């Protein structure tokens, strides 16, 4: 009827050979579930995705799990559509992988559910936003000298031993608290150790009932970890377009998701491009990308961590995924070493929403004045490891100013006993104007350290 | 200077969303106004669309075959 | 209809037919007078990149010879703007070396079977004027680069297996057989000025040095002597002649255009110590070979006629004798004492003595 | 040859069709496999070779075909032919087709589903299609027909003020286009006796380009330089400046966010621009065939426009995607690859659709059409492979810096497509900028002579800040010309470098108020002014001035 | 003086983008009315459609043959 039979095995690239008029259409879904006959044959539950159509009534297709096991002539069933994921209430707080099956043992989505498909095309000219809005985060630092924008994208450059989980948390706890968002995340090429340390972390700090995860792991097939991030875009679409929230959508390293198309592509017998990468980079990478807009319901904000290839930001893969960003996020050990959290260097990081006609004439007079400000006492340095008159004024201001950067979270609050807080964006420049203008240069210089808005530095100098 | 600038620009902006708010009102009657009409020509042009259908399929090809099409399109419908 | 015509494909002249003699071709340019200088009846190549001055200089020596030439040429465009040609064509109708000229176009926008086939038309027409008149032939290539560009791009789509850096497994074969047929026989002469173009600035490409093999003078110009503001930006130890022999143009010449070459090699040694440390740590006879050097680089650069329109100087015309011996008392420390500056866009020594008077020393 | 009816057609009537279409098509014999299917019960559809003879239920869908007397009563039904295909292979986004045996090099054809599609490749018996649209409804099995038509797209004046893809399909949603004429895609390049000589200018509305590198109607200059440099900045201000001279813009955006292309219609709109104004957008999900075709369209847009005698200016804001797209396609087509993996004709591809821009002569109409091609570098590279393939196209260069660097930015045609009023006063300021450009390189920490140490660098200080400007408020070449000969002749030079913006605004302000007839005689006259009556009055000023 | 010159420029500038949204509101009213009319002669071409084949359905084929058989061969002559 509509039945395939498989005709070669090539590692993680099967053939099937179909009837006459009846192919499934490219990037369809289709199962092979085979149970033993015989002692000499061995238990298959295995997807595949097609890839391409080449004559004969036989289509290539890729494989999302292993394939050791797999007999010519075994019976392909044909779904009739992409994969599916459930999406709605029901996928947060559960853990997921590319196919929609939870992996956290608490059970399986009813089959009554509603799914969605993977692959679709991006929302059309007339139906997106037509001014720029801001997102308010509630973070002191990125608030003031690197604005987020809805809609956006947002490269961090961070590490390990920076605090970059801590970072993830406190967004998605401001936004959920604040505006009534919803969090996504999406690990490509993760290690199994590191999202149990995760997964762990968020539950302990309680996010957990927020957010929705998908793993694509660095164990799985090049086909598995090239279709996860979609998982985790088709989960945040739906309360994009359905009820109309601000979503944050977490990408774990977009530099793997251009690995794994590079393999699948060697994989399929391509003519490789510059530098040994696939002839498609940039229409994936598009086509990635340009689900993540702001329209006229809602929007999706995009958080994705970068690593550039052998310190080369000219490479390719870096090149082509730079000219989507809207800004950037530079964490620093040095400036963790001296108790500062968030460990935000304040002049590498930059936006492009940081222009008069976006955040007004004050703010950006404000953030520009503390920038020459923190770059003349990052010259002084040298001299000072008594120099000059207005020199010594300059540090006594910018030591001021470098530690209000700093602020206490609610996510460190099980840690360190403070409540945490959230600062508006009018409360941050205001009180970084007055530090500026000198009305608080008559208090101790720890009194700013990790507290809320101008008055509380105020409070700790009284009560110390 | 200022304060004069800035009252020009807050009456600049009252205006503006008064005459925002006056298209949007215009609009919503505009709106039902086009629905009452579209039901009523979605009527009158039903019935001149099944006269119409008749004279077609002659055409392709009196009042009682006019009158078997209107109620076998009247069935249809229903 | 009833004209004769000629075909386009023709084997080469042979080996018992060629006249081999050197006579020396006097340009105007003092670089190009001085450290390499033309030929009467070879082959003269003028390499280079994009935006560096491949077509004032050709636009330059058309300007200078063709008049003074009194016989026939021939201007064949492959691959260039059809405005540069457009403007050509005028400016030639205006000075009147029409009606003793041919000119033959194909351009950017023609396929690439019309750019292989268009320089053996010029060809077919110099040669008979060569072969059956005995008369003497100009001939300039306006970029004889694209010719093999070309060539390249048909013999991928012919069926071929392609060769280093993709290009056709035929290119030392169909350049050979193109540059093969522009020779002086025992009847006339045919003297052939050629542009060539670099590609991404490398001259190691296959088609540059596969295309250094067939040339009697060269000159190479470069982007780092251009962005100074030196013009022209012909390279002084890069560029080669056949003709600078102590024989052929004298026992002063060669002996200038050597200390010249030589004092600007040991200056070319010194550019990284001087940019690391600086001019404070070097000796003596150092710091007066800079400062001979210095002055030597700028006087190579001139004004011309057809770059007016640029600056609005009117452009100036110097003979060998004045380039020598302006030279040898530059050499000689004659000039010391002037600003480096007073040297740059001039045609003579006594106007370099004129623009240091107006400068206020 | 098998034939579709209602019922079964006796054995005498299909010997007679027959022997007719043996007759017809020319053959001694024909044998008919009649089919039973029911589904047409209007008439016969005839299926021989590759031709198809449509029946009569086909005529009622045609009816649908015929929406638009009462349709002339349904108007008139005819038994239409067309040419058909199967498909054989399709992945990556290129066919491959049996049939379609009378087709040309470069038609359209069109597929079951409703894309459209090139013929490319004529093989022995094979047809080699690249899809323009999403290739997922398509799969082998399907049926594909000709349309008879080169590939072409849609012109008119109906086009102005809209938002359109490379096919000419409106993307904005205010409804369908209504043109009348089309154009192809690939044309020729006008001739050698075709053109003339550039002698009339451009204005951008900046005063770093519109002194320094200036820019003639129908000239091809480039802009180059870093990502993040501002370079649709300099393409909007420059779109807008033209409001009041009689040029009709036309701006390409390839490989873009369609967000930011949603901002920038947004920007234009507000400035009243859109009333000369069409916008072909191709985003970066898009195809790459589709990514590749589009400079093609907007240039078959401008030269209907300019084959009238009308004066056309054609933004493509990135030639390296346009590059990147093409580069794409030719390798899943198994071409083997030059330098950095791009192609062999990737020069023939730019510089037969930059050759489309010229200064047409008076016999011809007089028309003109300008280009500024976009092209964006890594690290500021000028001599890679893309950059050096367009540079040596085109007729200039603007090099931006991450500010223009006159020491690389040049302009050839310029200097005569500027009027005499900005050419007398432009040689003081290029000479002053070169002053302070060098003199600085050695003298950030150095005593100089008080020559070098005040009028090499206080005059080099005070024309910096005066060739900075402000997004979005272009101005007049009489008000440049103005300021910049003040500067070049010696005001200023007691003014702060902190007071130089608002020394500007406040002249702009006074000239505006008494100064009609110096901005009416340079309007008329292209001309300087008398020089005592300006003096007078730049002194009037000063006096007025509260320096502060 | 200049400052109400610059609020008199403020003033205009507002009530030409106030025009500018009125404009833009008319049209689009205009556009809705325009597809409104649009769907009514597609749904009206529609019912026509399916009315019709019902009655060429109804219709008596007998004649219709010799029709189809006429047509066709009026057909062959043209092509
Ligand atoms: N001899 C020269 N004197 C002054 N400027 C020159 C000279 N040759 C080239 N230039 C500069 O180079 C530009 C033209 O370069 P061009 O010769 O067209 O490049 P190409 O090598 O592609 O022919 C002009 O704008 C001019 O400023
Ligand atoms: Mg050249
Ligand atoms: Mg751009």
């Amino acid at each position: 009827m509509t039945r395939g039979r498989v005709i070669q095995v090539m590692g993680p690239v099967v053939d099937v050979k179909f009837e006459n008029g009846h192919l499934p259409a490219i990037y369809n879904a289709l199962k092979i579930q085979h149970k033993a006959r015989n002692e000499n044959e061995v238990d298959i539950d295995l997807t595949l995705e097609v890839a391409l159509h080449l004559g004969d009534d036989t289509v290539r297709t890729i494989a999302m799990a292993s394939t050791d096991g797999l007999i010519r002539g075994m019976e392909v069933i044909d779904t009739g559509a992409p994969i599916s994921v459930p999406v709605g209430e029901v996928t947060l707080g559960r853990v997921f992988n590319v196919l929609g099956e939870p992996i956290d043992l608490e059970g399986d989505i009813p089959a009554d559910a509603r799914r969605d498909p993977i692959h679709r095309p991006a929302p059309k000219f007339e139906e997106l936003a037509t001014e720029v809005e801001i997102l308010e985060t509630g973070i002191k630092v990125v608030d003031l000298l690197a604005p987020y924008i809805k809609g956006g994208k947002i490269g961090l450059f961070g590490g390990a031993g920076v605090g970059k989980t801590v970072l993830i948390q406190e967004l998605i706890h401001n936004i959920a608290q604040e505006h009534g968002g919803i969090s996504v995340f999406a690990g490509v090429g993760e290690r199994t150790r590191e999202g149990n340390d995760l997964y762990h972390e968020m539950k302990d700090s309680g996010v957990i009932s927020k957010t929705a995860m998908v793993f694509g792991q660095m164990n799985e097939p090049p086909g598995a970890r090239m279709r996860v991030a979609l998982t985790g875009l088709t989960m945040a679409e739906y309360f994009r377009d359905e009820q109309g929230q601000d979503v944050l959508l977490f990408i774990d390293n977009i530099f793997r998701f251009t690995q794994a198309g590079s393999e699948v592509s060697a994989l399929l017998g391509r003519m490789p491009s510059a530098v040994g990468y696939q002839p498609t980079l940039a229409t994936e990478m598009g086509q990635l990308q340009e689900r993540i807009t702001s329209t006229a319901k809602g929007s999706i904000t995009s958080i994705q961590a970068i690593y550039v290839p052998a310190d080369d930001y000219t490479d390719p893969a870096p090149a082509t995924t730079f000219s989507h960003l809207d800004a950037t996020t530079n964490l620093e050990r040095k400036l963790a070493e001296m108790g500062i959290y968030p460990a935000v260097d304040p002049l590498a990081s930059t936006s492009r929403a940081l222009a008069p006609e976006i955040v007004g004439e004050e703010h950006y007079q404000v953030a520009r004045k503390v920038q020459q400000t923190l770059q003349r006492y990052k010259e002084l340095q040298d001299i000072i490891a008594e120099l000059s008159d207005e020199d010594k004024l300059v540090v006594h201001r910018a030591r001021r100013i470098q530690f209000f950067l700093s602020q206490n979270f609610h996510v460190a609050e099980q840690f360190t006993g403070q409540p945490g807080s959230y600062v508006p964006v009018k409360e941050t420049v205001r009180g970084f104007k007055e530090i500026l203008e000198g009305k608080y240069d008559h208090l101790p210089e720890d009194a700013f350290r990790l507290v809320g808005r101008i008055e509380e530095v105020v409070e700790k100098a009284k009560a110390m | 200077i200022e304060n004069a600038r800035k009252l020009a620009e807050e009456q600049k902006e009252q205006i503006v969303a008064s005459a925002r708010a006056e298209a949007e009102r215009v609009k919503e009657t505009a709106k039902k106004e086009i629905e009452r009409e579209k039901e009523q020509a979605m009527a009158a042009l039903r019935e001149q669309v099944a006269s119409l259908s008749v004279l077609i399929a002659s055409k392709v090809i009196x009042x009682x075959x006019x009158x078997x099409x209107x109620x076998x399109x009247x069935x249809x419908x229903x | 209809a009833d004209a004769r015509r000629d075909p386009i494909h023709r084997p080469a002249p042979k080996f018992e037919e060629l006249a081999t003699e050197v006579e020396i071709l006097e340009t105007g340019i003092k670089v190009v007078d001085l450290l390499a200088p033309y030929i009467k009846g070879g082959k003269i190549g003028l390499f280079g990149g994009a935006g560096v001055g491949k077509t004032v200089l050709i636009q330059e020596l058309i300007h200078n010879i063709a008049q003074e030439h009194g016989g026939i040429s021939v201007f064949a465009g492959v691959g260039e703007r059809t405005r540069e040609g457009n403007d050509l064509y005028h400016e030639m109708k205006d000075s009147g070396v029409i009606s003793k000229t041919a000119m033959v176009f194909g351009q950017m926008n023609e396929p690439p079977g019309a750019r292989m086939r268009v320089a053996l038309t010029g060809l077919t027409m110099a040669e008979y004027f060569r072969d059956e008149q005995g008369q003497d032939v100009l001939l300039f290539i306006d970029n004889i680069f694209r010719f093999t560009q070309a060539g390249s791009e048909v013999s991928a789509l012919l069926g071929r297996m392609p060769s280093a850096v993709g290009y056709q497994p035929t290119l030392a074969t169909e350049m050979g057989q193109l540059q093969e047929r522009i020779t002086s026989t025992a009847k006339g002469s045919i003297t052939s000025i050629q542009a060539i173009y670099v590609p991404a600035d490398d001259y190691t490409d296959p088609a540059p040095a596969t295309t250094f093999s067939h040339l009697d003078a060269t000159t190479n110009l470069e982007r780092k002597l251009a962005e100074m503001g030196i013009y022209p930006a012909v390279d002084p130890l890069a560029s080669t002649s056949r003709a600078l022999a102590p024989e052929i143009v004298g026992e002063e010449h060669y002996q200038v255009a050597r200390k010249v070459q030589q004092t600007l090699q040991r200056y070319k040694e010194l550019q990284d110590i001087i940019a690391i440390l600086g001019m404070d740590e070097l000796s003596d006879e150092d710091k007066l070979v800079v400062h001979r050097a210095r002055r030597i680089q700028f006087f190579l650069s001139q004004n011309f006629h057809v770059a007016e329109q640029f600056t609005g100087q009117p452009g100036s015309y110097v003979p060998v004798k004045e380039t020598v011996r302006g030279f040898k008392e530059i050499l000689e420390g004659k000039y010391d004492h002037l600003p480096e500056d007073a040297f740059r866009l001039v045609g003579r020594i006594e106007e370099v003595v004129e623009k240091a008077k107006a400068m206020g020393v | 040859a098998v034939a579709y009816s209602a019922r079964p057609l006796t054995d005498e009537e299909l010997r007679a069709l027959s022997d007719v279409f043996a007759q017809k098509v020319g053959k001694q014999t024909l044998e008919i496999e009649n089919i039973i299917d029911p589904e047409l019960i209007g008439g016969v559809r005839l299926r021989i070779g590759n031709r198809i003879y449509d029946g009569s239920v086909s005529g009622q869908l045609e009816r649908i075909r015929r929406q638009l007397k009462q349709q002339i009563e349904n108007y008139e039904s005819q038994i239409q032919v067309s040419d058909v295909g199967t498909v054989i292979q399709v992945g990556d986004g290129i066919a491959r087709a049996h049939g379609l045996d009378n087709v040309m090099s470069g038609e359209l054809v069109e597929f079951a589903n409703g894309v459209m599609g090139m013929a490319l490749n004529l093989e022995e018996n094979n047809v080699g299609i690249v899809i323009l649209g999403p290739y997922t409804g398509i799969k082998e099995g399907d049926e594909v027909r000709r349309t008879g038509r080169i590939m072409e797209v849609p012109v008119g004046e109906a086009l102005i003020g809209r938002v359109v893809n490379p096919l000419g399909q409106p993307v904005d949603g205010l409804g369908p286009v209504e043109t009348t004429e089309t154009r192809p895609i690939e044309s020729p390049a006008p001739g050698v006796m075709d053109r003339r000589s550039v002698h009339e200018p451009l204005q951008t509305g900046i005063k770093a380009i519109d002194a320094l590198v200036p820019i003639g109607r129908g000239q091809r200059e480039l802009i180059i330089g870093d990502r993040q440099t501002g370079k649709t900045s300099v393409a909007i201000d420059t779109i807008i400046n033209q409001k009041d001279q009689n040029m009709i813009s036309i701006y390409v955006a390839i490989g873009q966010k369609e967000s930011t292309v949603r901002t920038v219609v947004e920007t234009l709109r507000k400035h009243g621009a859109l009333d000369y104004t069409i916008v072909v957008t191709a985003s970066a999900s898009q195809p790459a065939p589709l990514l590749f075709l589009a400079p093609y369209a907007g240039v078959a847009m401008g030269e209907y426009f300019m084959y009238k005698g009308k004066h056309v200016l054609v933004v493509y804001d990135d030639l390296s995607k346009q590059a990147a797209a093409y580069r794409e396609l030719s390798l899943l087509l198994r071409r083997p690859p030059g330098r950095e993996a791009y192609p062999g004709d990737i020069f023939y591809l730019h510089s037969r659709l930059l050759e489309r821009a010229a200064k047409l002569s008076d016999a011809k109409g007089g028309g003109s059409l300008t280009a500024l091609p976009f092209v964006e570098t890594q690290a500021g590279d000028i001599s890679a492979y893309i950059p050096t393939n367009v540079i040596s196209i085109t007729d200039g260069q603007i090099f931006l810096q991450s500010a223009i660097n006159a020491g690389l930015s040049v302009s050839r045609v310029g200097g005569a497509a500027q009027i005499k009023a900005m050419k007398k006063v432009a040689g003081t300021l290029r000479l002053d900028l070169a002053a302070y450009r060098e003199l600085e390189a050695f003298a950030q920490f150095g005593s100089d002579l008080d020559k070098a140490t005040q009028a090499k660098l206080a005059r080099g200080a005070r024309t910096v800040e005066v060739l900075k400007q402000d997004l979005h408020q272009p101005i007049p070449v009489e008000k440049q010309v103005l300021i910049i000969y003040a500067l070049t002749r010696g005001f200023l030079d007691d003014i702060p470098v902190e007071d130089v913006r608002r020394f500007e605004k406040e002249f702009y302000l006074f000239l505006d108020q008494n100064g009609q007839h110096l901005l009416e005689h340079i309007r008329t006259t292209k001309d300087l002014p008398n020089e005592d009556d300006l003096n007078k009055a730049i002194e009037a000023f000063k006096k007025t001035f509260v320096v502060s």
